[PDB]
């Protein structure tokens, strides 16, 4: 789920961006941002939050890639690659929660960095429509990922398998909390 | 371009083998070979980085003069 | 300083490690695996840190027993099999003549235990839990005692088997108490008094020909080894 | 097996053959290197550390561990065996006593027993049990459980003549932490865990001794009868139901005995190799790998048994 | 013992009212295929669409919000009657 | 039924298993009113 | 400790700093099927 | 003797104890196919002897001296609970009461020197004094202390908030609101901090290999050192099992 | 400024005028005017007119909400067993139903709001929150006590939203630029563009 | 002041006796101590993994729940359940998606019942549950030939598997 929900869609980042394979149509990513938002604000289950996070920033996504802004959206795949690492090869509550932390857009982390370049091309089209939502939704979108952190350290004990198979999960987590200065320079 | 990558890279280098070990329930001293390893490989990684980055404010900097932006001596002084 | 000393530990440890680690990539590239053997790993006289176990020349520690940070052992004492003598949090003093039977446990582990103290000519019994006390001298302790943080037995005394002694209690000279609440039962008779010499003697004894037995186990595994 | 192409490297794991290879042997070379070098470090970093230095060395065998014979006192329980040549020439001892043990007894590594020490056939003592007969003679009798830290000890019998000797019967059970002294112990008797059993001591058979419970010495626990407390007192008679658990408890403990003999008595290559077992039993777990679809594992050792 | 909130209602009836959620439930492929169909059609529809003001646009949102019947409600409420 | 628990000496320990109470930080709480609790949670 | 100094310094920086990012923040397309924009970009294309 | 239907298989050599020329406890071993189970952060002293279904979990202590034995039934110990020395958790196969016969025991945890648990449910934040026997079917309820040398007979419960003290436990009082908010769990923390503390100078392999590794290099320098397929032979002795089993006519 | 002594923030003289000075020396638009369709739904002046453009949207929106509630009503039922009822009777009522309150509720919005920018005579927010509010005492007449108050609120806060982010937010922040200069700051010695970037070709979609 | 202390009850006197029907139709005698929930009593006993769930709430999905059938006589002692809150939510969220037709007037979960010295000798019986999923590890095919015990799952409840 992983690895199928983050790698395909650079190429279709790709093709839209070289074959100018962009709509004037604003409906499918707002479309998608809030429906993706208030499912996962009421999804029960942990992998339909997980889900639905992508369907939400992905439409974001969508809609700064019409206008245009390539860059961000080929550094917003790569940072969200390594955020969404460690939450889905959850061994570590620790690398999990700083894995949340990213997804969600925390400042102190490289998701801060990837979450605000998709923000700053958003300023720059200047549709008033798309960045009211945006903020609304991150918000609803937030207190999933609140709901997250909760219930690793806050609502119950936690037992997890011992699966030390942690290759690229070490790296990631470092990756994460080290690459926000050096990338600063993009936003 | 920025001047502080080799501390950094270095410093985050210890980041990486004190978070190594915390994570797995070790205290931060312990595997010391770890430390060197990771400090040598993020100071070299933190370094290769930056000339990653000067080498394409370059490239842009061909490309915008190309397009026809009218860059003074001291704007083709910014981009090393 | 104390800080000192840390980084001088640190330092050590840290070098030993990779030593130890070096030997292991040598075995794993000679194709010898034999670093990965679990075996008692248990060490007699542990030291945590610099803290390590002060031992008479006389002294008998048996293999089986731990004595573990700083435990200042007297001439002529032993610390028989499988007794557990934890000194690390706080030291532990055991006087000349002083014996701790099997099974024992002496120790200073708790958070807020006084220093504990053992005077001359002192048996402990085999199961007794001593915990942060002062045990004066020409004491005899019972099997499974039980004495609590911060009591103290006073000379001349002989606590009888399965006493709980609690905190803060002291026991007199020249008595004997029992029970789970320790109560004084009589005056001790002019016999138990002088036995405690014969009865540290008699240990010494003993303590001395286990030595030559371990003595011999010794040579035993030197020869298969070396 | 079905295969006889493994890797010698898979089926000699604790130790690699002898390289032949011209790789191999530069291996072999530098791993002599590495070690040497690590050896030292190793030493140079022992000497920062202080006194001790962190040494660790392998610890004597004291699960059948001999006792300074004494010919004035013939052994009783044990048997006596001289010691090699060059101990003597080096110690001086003729002989020392040896404890005397059945084939089926099942002594743990842990436990510690030293001297005059006879056990019966089946019975068990277990982890940190110290059994001592450095001055009397201790007998064990048969299917008799020897629990966890039990401190069983002797004296001398002195001017009086009083026995001194421990002797336990047939199908006792001796619970967790109890110290046992110079008492007799008859058959078909249950010693609850952290029991202390003074000098002088005779408990009936069929009777149980309560956890926890000090009996006073001299004192004769009649038939049938179950005494606890600090000073231990009569509190009712054995039920028919409970001898039936006494039974069925000596004989689970044998039981057990038998099933943690056979694991500890494994050799090191054993050990490693059924490591190896369970290592691959768990990466077989998952059966779509290409390798299930061309053979069909044997469970207890992961090996191929035929082609699927 | 702790103050604690009042539930209103009969615990019976409470209940009775949750085993209304236990019914049959269809598999969510049904709706899908469709769904995917039509929005495929209505995708490549909405590129032929005249352009609405932005009010209008915000009020047909709001119509559409309101209007919205969550899937649990009519499973709650399904009946097979005329 | 009560002991002194601090020790200005610094020799203090906690007697977990001390027959009598401990006068700790816990012997000067006020006791609760059923009555007043639910006034406070409603 | 020359403050003048220090203080046109650290504004300098900070002007030179916002004038690489608007000379940065000057992008056209660099799409491949975008030929007209970048007319002049040296491009070879193996297709 | 030899246990042919183990999950492992059939021991090829087993060594007599009259042979062994140095220690070779284990400080975790599986009996049979019960396997102990650990978390990272466990420290388990050398000493120390667990077997058997127990399962560690995070921040579990078990000191010099201590056996955990799982063999009968299984055993789990909560997040932050220290066995100190010389004491013994076991557990039986069948209760009296008729309840499960796993000894539970819950999170900070005290279990002082010498005290023996044996198939019963202790409570979180709960303290076991020196030489204290808590027999079958005994349930210690939360925030509760069984003070040193104690016996809880088969089948009794311990009340929560309470010190219960002497041979026939009986209640003595009831528990302040500051120790059994504060001092039951400063002591597992702080026999955490011990633990971590002994963890830290702790090698992975130490070198006590070498003695043994020298004894293996004379043999094979001496040509006496026999390589032996033990997968092989517990194939081949598990078949000789089957065919005499089937030949067997009683 | 940065000081406790002066105000914060500056003063810009209103006589002194700056002369326009264009962004780049030519100017390339990538972006297309309104189409003659959009300026013809637009029209306000004739009410009937504007409402009809205008109510196809809302019918839309009626007939996919109806078609959603139809189906899970049809995914229900059974096909095995035989119905003694009309499933298209049942169902069709929802559609219908919904589509038409759909319907009647953009076409009061759309009324009201030609109705009073025609009265008025000038574009404004209020009409926006006239027809809104008169669009939710139309869905709240038999509500109970809250609605009443609430949905007024939120049909008449939705025309407010949409004037806000979609008419006035663009045209205020038409003349930033974000490359050359500062559109204020034009004396500051920043790269000067000869043409504006262009980041995409008008879309035809 | 000083009233008389009242001394436990053993646990002999405290345990009651509930037969339980199972899903193979074989009538179980599980002893239970009084105050506790019915899920847990079921988990301790040795029921397979397969006959329990995990609670389908936001933040209640470490708790095992049981489909059961409760006599008519002991329907008072289950606890009411507020429909504004997300209890209500997680209750329609199990009957949704495991009871579904299998649903009777006498269904309830193990977790709202709690067993007292009057539900003694009370004869209760597994539902029928659905195939069900959550996350791969977490689930249900449908079979009920699995012979381990919900007690042998140390792991407390879904999230990632
Ligand atoms: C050592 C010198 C390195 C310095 C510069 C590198 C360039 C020279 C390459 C030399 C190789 C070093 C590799 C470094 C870079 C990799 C690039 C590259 O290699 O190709 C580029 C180069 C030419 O392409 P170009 O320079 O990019 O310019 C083309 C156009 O300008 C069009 O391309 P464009 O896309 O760059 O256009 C400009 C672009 C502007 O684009 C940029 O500004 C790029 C910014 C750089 C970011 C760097 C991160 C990218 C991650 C990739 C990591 C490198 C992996 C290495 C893979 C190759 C290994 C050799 O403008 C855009 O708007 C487009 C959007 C670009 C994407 C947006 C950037 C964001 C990236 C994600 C960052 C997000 C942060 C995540 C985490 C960060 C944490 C700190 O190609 C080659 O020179 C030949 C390729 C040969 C590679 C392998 C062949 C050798 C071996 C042959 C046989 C192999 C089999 C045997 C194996 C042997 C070993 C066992
Ligand atoms: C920052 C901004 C962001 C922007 C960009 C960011 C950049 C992105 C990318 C950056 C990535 C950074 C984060 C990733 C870090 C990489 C991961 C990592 O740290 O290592 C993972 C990995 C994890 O190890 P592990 O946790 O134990 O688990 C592996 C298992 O053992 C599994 O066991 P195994 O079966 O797999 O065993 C294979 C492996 C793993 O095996 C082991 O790791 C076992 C331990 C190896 C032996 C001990 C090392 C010996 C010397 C180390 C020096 C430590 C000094 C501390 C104490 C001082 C002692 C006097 O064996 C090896 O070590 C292969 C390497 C060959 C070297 C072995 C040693 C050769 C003899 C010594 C060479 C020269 C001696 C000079 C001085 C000697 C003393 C100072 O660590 C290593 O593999 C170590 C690699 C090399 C060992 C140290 C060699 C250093 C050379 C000696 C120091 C001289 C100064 C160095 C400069 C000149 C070099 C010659
Ligand atoms: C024959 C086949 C049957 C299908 C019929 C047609 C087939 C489709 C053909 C074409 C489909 C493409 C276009 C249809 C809509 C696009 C949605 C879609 O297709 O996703 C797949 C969707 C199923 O996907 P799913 O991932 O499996 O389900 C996720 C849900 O969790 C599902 O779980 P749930 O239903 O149990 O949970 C529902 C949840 C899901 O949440 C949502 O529905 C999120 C949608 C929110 C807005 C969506 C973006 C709006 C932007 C529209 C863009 C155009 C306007 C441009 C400018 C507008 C600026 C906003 O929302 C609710 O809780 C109910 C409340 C409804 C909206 C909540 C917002 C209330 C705000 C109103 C404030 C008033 C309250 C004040 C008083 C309060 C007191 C404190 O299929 C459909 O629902 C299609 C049914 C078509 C009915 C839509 C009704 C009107 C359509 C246009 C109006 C736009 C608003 C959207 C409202 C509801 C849409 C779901
Ligand atoms: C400027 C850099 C910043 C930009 C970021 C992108 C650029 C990347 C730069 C650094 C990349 C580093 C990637 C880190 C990967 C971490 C290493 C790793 O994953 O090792 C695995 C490798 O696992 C494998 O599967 C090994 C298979 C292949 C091994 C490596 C393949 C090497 C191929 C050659 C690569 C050279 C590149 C070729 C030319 C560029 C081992 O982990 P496990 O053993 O599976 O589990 C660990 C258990 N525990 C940690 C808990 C103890
Ligand atoms: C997030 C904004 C949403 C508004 C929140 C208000 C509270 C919601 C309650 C619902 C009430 C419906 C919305 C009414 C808000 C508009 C303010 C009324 C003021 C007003 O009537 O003047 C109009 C202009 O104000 C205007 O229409 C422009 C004022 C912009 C609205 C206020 C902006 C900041 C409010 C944010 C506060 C906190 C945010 C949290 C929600 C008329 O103008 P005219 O041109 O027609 O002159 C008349 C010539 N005919």
């Amino acid at each position: 789920a992983f690895v199928f929900s983050t790698l395909p869609k650079l190429s279709v980042l790709y093709l839209i961006s070289n074959s100018n394979i962009g709509s004037e149509c604003v409906w499918w990513g707002l479309i998608s941002l809030w429906l993706g938002s208030i499912s996962q604000y009421q999804s029960v289950f942990v992998r339909s939050i997980l889900l639905y996070s992508s369907v939400a920033e992905i439409g974001l996504v969508l809609l700064v890639l019409q206008e245009g802004f390539s860059w961000e959206a080929f550094s917003w795949v790569s940072i969200y690659f390594l955020s969404l690492s460690g939450v889905w090869h959850a061994n570590s509550k620790f690398v999990s929660a700083i894995s949340v932390a990213s997804i969600a857009g925390l400042p102190p982390f490289l998701g801060f960095i990837g979450k605000a370049q998709i923000l700053k091309s958003l300023v720059s089209i200047n549709l008033g429509i798309l960045i009211f939502s945006s903020i609304l939704a991150a918000t609803i979108s937030f207190i999933g990922y609140l709901r997250l952190i909760r219930l690793m350290y806050l609502v119950s004990p936690v037992k997890w398998k011992n699966n030390k198979d942690s290759s690229f999960i070490n790296w990631s987590t470092w990756m994460l909390t080290v690459g926000t200065l050096p990338m600063v320079y993009s936003v | 371009g920025w001047e502080y990558a080799g501390t950094y890279g270095a410093l985050c280098g210890m980041v990486y083998a004190i978070g190594s070990n915390v994570i797995s329930g070790r205290a931060w001293f312990r595997r010391p070979w770890v430390h060197v390893t990771s400090v040598t490989l993020s100071y070299l990684g933190s370094k290769l980085l930056d000339e990653v980055q000067d080498t394409y404010y370059l490239e842009h900097l061909k490309r915008v003069e190309r397009k026809g932006l009218q860059v003074t001596e001291e704007h083709k002084k910014l981009f090393s | 300083a104390s800080f000192l000393k840390t980084i001088v530990w640190r330092c050590g440890f840290a070098i030993k490690e990779t030593g130890l680690a070096l030997e292991t990539l040598g075995c794993k590239l000679q194709g010898n695996y034999s670093f990965r053997e679990k075996c008692s790993r248990h060490t007699p006289l542990t030291q945590y840190q610099f803290k390590a176990p002060s031992v008479g020349e006389s002294t008998f520690v048996a293999p089986s027993a731990l004595v573990s940070g700083d435990v200042i052992i007297g001439e002529k004492s032993s610390v028989l099999y499988n007794a557990v003598v934890r000194g690390e949090f706080k030291s532990v003093t055991i006087g000349e003549g002083s014996t701790i039977s099997d099974n024992a446990y002496v120790g200073s582990s708790s958070e807020f235990s006084p220093e504990t103290v053992i005077g001359s000519n002192v048996s402990v019994g085999s199961g007794a839990v001593l915990k942060g006390c002062t045990v004066g001298n020409n004491v005899l302790i019972g099997n499974n005692v039980i004495i609590s943080e911060k009591a103290t037995v006073e000379d001349n005394t002989i606590l009888a088997p399965g006493s709980y002694v609690p905190e803060d209690v002291v026991v007199k000279s020249g008595e004997l108490w029992s029970g789970s609440p320790a109560q004084k039962l009589r005056n001790l008779d002019e016999k138990e008094l002088a036995l405690f010499n014969t009865l540290s003697v008699g240990a010494t004894e003993l303590a001395a020909d286990h030595a030559v037995i371990m003595k011999l186990l010794e040579l035993k595994q030197k020869e298969f080894i070396k | 097996s079905l295969l006889k192409n493994y890797p010698p490297s898979y089926l000699y794991p604790f130790r690699h053959p002898k390289p032949e290879g011209v790789i191999e042997k530069v291996l072999f070379n530098l791993g002599s290197l590495f070690r040497s070098a690590g050896q030292g470090m190793d030493e140079l970093g022992s000497l920062m550390l202080g006194n001790g230095g962190m040494q660790e060395s392998v610890g004597p065998n004291l699960a059948y561990a001999p006792v300074k014979y004494n010919p004035a006192a013939a052994p009783k329980a044990g048997i006596v065996a001289p010691i090699p040549a060059s101990a003597q020439r080096v110690l001086g001892v003729k002989e020392i006593v040896l404890p005397s043990k059945a084939e089926s007894t099942f002594i743990a590594p842990n436990a510690n027993v030293l001297g005059d020490v006879k056990i019966g056939a089946k019975s068990s003592i277990w982890y940190g049990a110290v059994l001592r007969g450095d001055v009397n003679s201790i007998e064990i009798g048969d299917n008799t459980n020897v629990q966890d830290n039990v401190t069983i000890h002797v004296a001398k019998h002195s001017i009086d003549g009083k026995l001194r000797n421990t002797v336990i019967g047939n199908n006792v059970t001796i619970g967790h932490c109890a110290t046992i002294h110079a008492c007799t112990i008859a058959d078909n008797v249950i010693i609850g865990m952290g029991a202390t059993v003074l000098d002088g001591v005779k408990v009936e058979s069929g009777s149980i001794v309560g956890a926890g419970s000090i009996v006073p010495p001299n004192t004769v626990i009649p038939a049938g009868q179950v005494w606890v407390g600090n000073p231990a007192k009569f509190i009712r008679n054995v039920l028919p139901e409970e001898n039936g658990f006494i039974a069925s408890s000596a004989n689970n403990y044998d039981l057990l005995g038998q099933q943690h003999k056979f694991e500890n008595s494994k050799v090191f290559e054993e050990m490693l190799v059924e490591e190896e077992i369970a290592k691959d039993r768990e990466l077989l777990e998952d059966k779509n790998l290409a390798v299930h679809q061309l053979y069909i594992f044997d469970p207890q050792t992961q090996l191929a048994a035929r082609p699927r | 013992d702790e103050p604690k909130h009042q539930i209103p209602g009969n615990a019976l009836d409470n209940w009775a009212f949750l085993r209304t959620y236990a019914k049959p439930l269809p598999d969510m492929i049904h709706y899908y295929y469709y769904v995917y169909l039509f929005g495929f059609f209505f995708v490549y529809k909405v590129a032929d669409f005249p352009e609405y003001s932005p009010r209008v646009l915000v009020m047909a949102a709001l119509i559409g919000s309101l209007f919205y019947v969550r899937r649990d409600w009519v499973h709650r409420e399904f009946k097979d009657s005329p | 039924s009560s002991r002194i628990a601090g020790d200005t000496t610094g020799k203090y320990t906690p007697n977990i298993f001390s027959p009598e109470t401990p006068m700790d930080r816990s012997f000067s709480h006020v006791p609760k009113n059923p009555f007043w609790e639910a006034w406070v949670f409603r | 400790v020359d403050s003048q100094a220090e203080w046109y310094a650290e504004y300098d920086k900070l002007e030179k700093a916002r004038q690489k990012r608007r000379i940065w923040k000057w992008r056209d397309s660099d799409s491949r099927d975008e030929y007209a924009i970048n007319a002049e970009e040296p491009v070879i294309y193996i297709r | 003797v030899n246990f042919y239907d183990a999950p492992n298989g059939p021991a090829v050599e087993q060594v007599k104890i009259e042979d062994e020329w140095y220690n070779r406890q284990r400080t975790e071993f599986n009996i049979l196919n019960k396997q102990p189970s650990k978390a990272d952060d466990v420290f388990i002293a050398p000493n120390a002897v667990v077997c058997g279904d127990v399962d560690l979990y995070q921040k579990v202590s078990i000191f010099f001296g201590a056996v955990v034995r799982g063999d009968l039934n299984t055993i789990r110990i909560g997040e932050n609970s220290t066995i100190l020395d010389k004491a013994v958790v076991h557990a039986a196969s069948t209760s009296p009461t008729g309840l499960n016969a796993a000894t539970i025991i819950g999170s900070n945890v005290t279990v002082e020197p010498h005290a023996v648990l044996r198939s019963c449910r202790i409570g979180d934040n709960c303290i076991v004094g020196a030489r204290s026997v808590v027999c079958e079917g005994a349930i210690m309820h939360p925030e509760s202390v069984l003070a040193p040398g104690s016996v809880l007979a088969p089948g009794r419960q311990i009340p929560s908030g309470e010190l219960w003290a002497g041979s026939p436990a009986k209640f003595v009082r009831k528990l302040t609101y500051y120790e059994t908010s504060n001092v039951i769990r400063e002591s597992a923390e702080h026999y955490y901090d011990i633990a971590t503390g002994f963890r830290n100078e702790t090698f992975d392999h130490g070198s006590a290999w070498r003695d043994a590794e020298a004894y293996r290099q004379k043999l094979v320098d001496y040509k006496e050192y026999n390589w032996v397929n033990y997968r092989e032979q517990k194939y081949v002795m598990r078949l000789q099992r089957d065919a005499a089993e089937l030949e067997k006519l009683l | 400024t940065f000081n406790y002594v002066i105000p914060y923030g500056g003063s810009s003289s209103y006589t002194i005028n700056n002369e326009p000075v264009k962004a780049e020396e030519v100017t390339v638009d990538f972006s297309k005017e309104p189409s003659a369709s959009s300026l013809k739904l637009a029209d306000k002046s004739d009410w009937i007119a504007y409402t009809f453009n205008n109510v196809p949207l809302m019918a839309t929106v009626g007939l996919l909400a109806g078609a959603h509630e139809a189906f899970l009503h049809y995914e229900r039922t059974p096909i095995y067993g035989k119905r003694t009822y009309n499933i298209i009777k049942k169902l069709a009522p929802i559609v219908i139903n919904k589509t038409a309150y759909a319907t009647l509720l953009g076409a009061i919005f759309c009324a009201t709001d030609a109705l009073y920018e025609n009265y008025s005579g000038k574009k404004s927010y209020t009409s926006g929150m006239v027809a809104g509010a008169a669009t939710g005492a139309v869905f709240a007449i038999g509500r109970p006590l809250p609605q009443p108050l609430v949905w007024p609120l939120v049909f008449a806060a939705a025309p407010v939203i949409a004037d806000l982010f979609g008419e006035v937010y663009p045209e205020s922040m038409k003349s930033a630029r974000g490359y050359g200069t500062p559109y204020g700051f034009e004396n500051l010695d920043d790269a000067v563009p000869t043409r504006n970037p262009i980041r995409r070709n008008p879309h035809h979609y | 002041d000083h009233d008389h202390y009242t001394p436990p009850k053993t646990v002999f006197e405290d345990t009651i006796t509930i037969n339980v029907l199972d899903y193979d139709g074989k009538k179980h005698a599980v002893k239970a101590l009084i105050g506790t929930p019915l899920n847990k009593a079921l988990v301790e006993y040795g029921f397979s993994s397969t006959y329990f769930f995990p609670n389908m709430g936001y933040y209640t999905q470490h708790i095992s729940d049981a489909h059961v059938f409760i006599p008519e006589e002991y329907w008072k002692y289950v606890e009411n359940v507020d429909l504004k809150t997300d209890d209500a939510e997680a209750i329609k969220l199990m009957f949704k998606l495991v009871v579904q037709d299998y649903q009777r007037e006498t269904s309830f979960f193990a977790s709202y019942l709690t067993l007292n010295k009057e539900m003694d000798n009370m004869t209760i019986g597994f539902g029928p549950i659905k195939p069900w999923h959550i996350t791969p590890k977490w689930s249900f095919n449908g079979h009920h030939n699995v012979k381990d015990r919900m007690f042998d799952r140390l792991e407390t409840g879904p999230f990632i598997e």
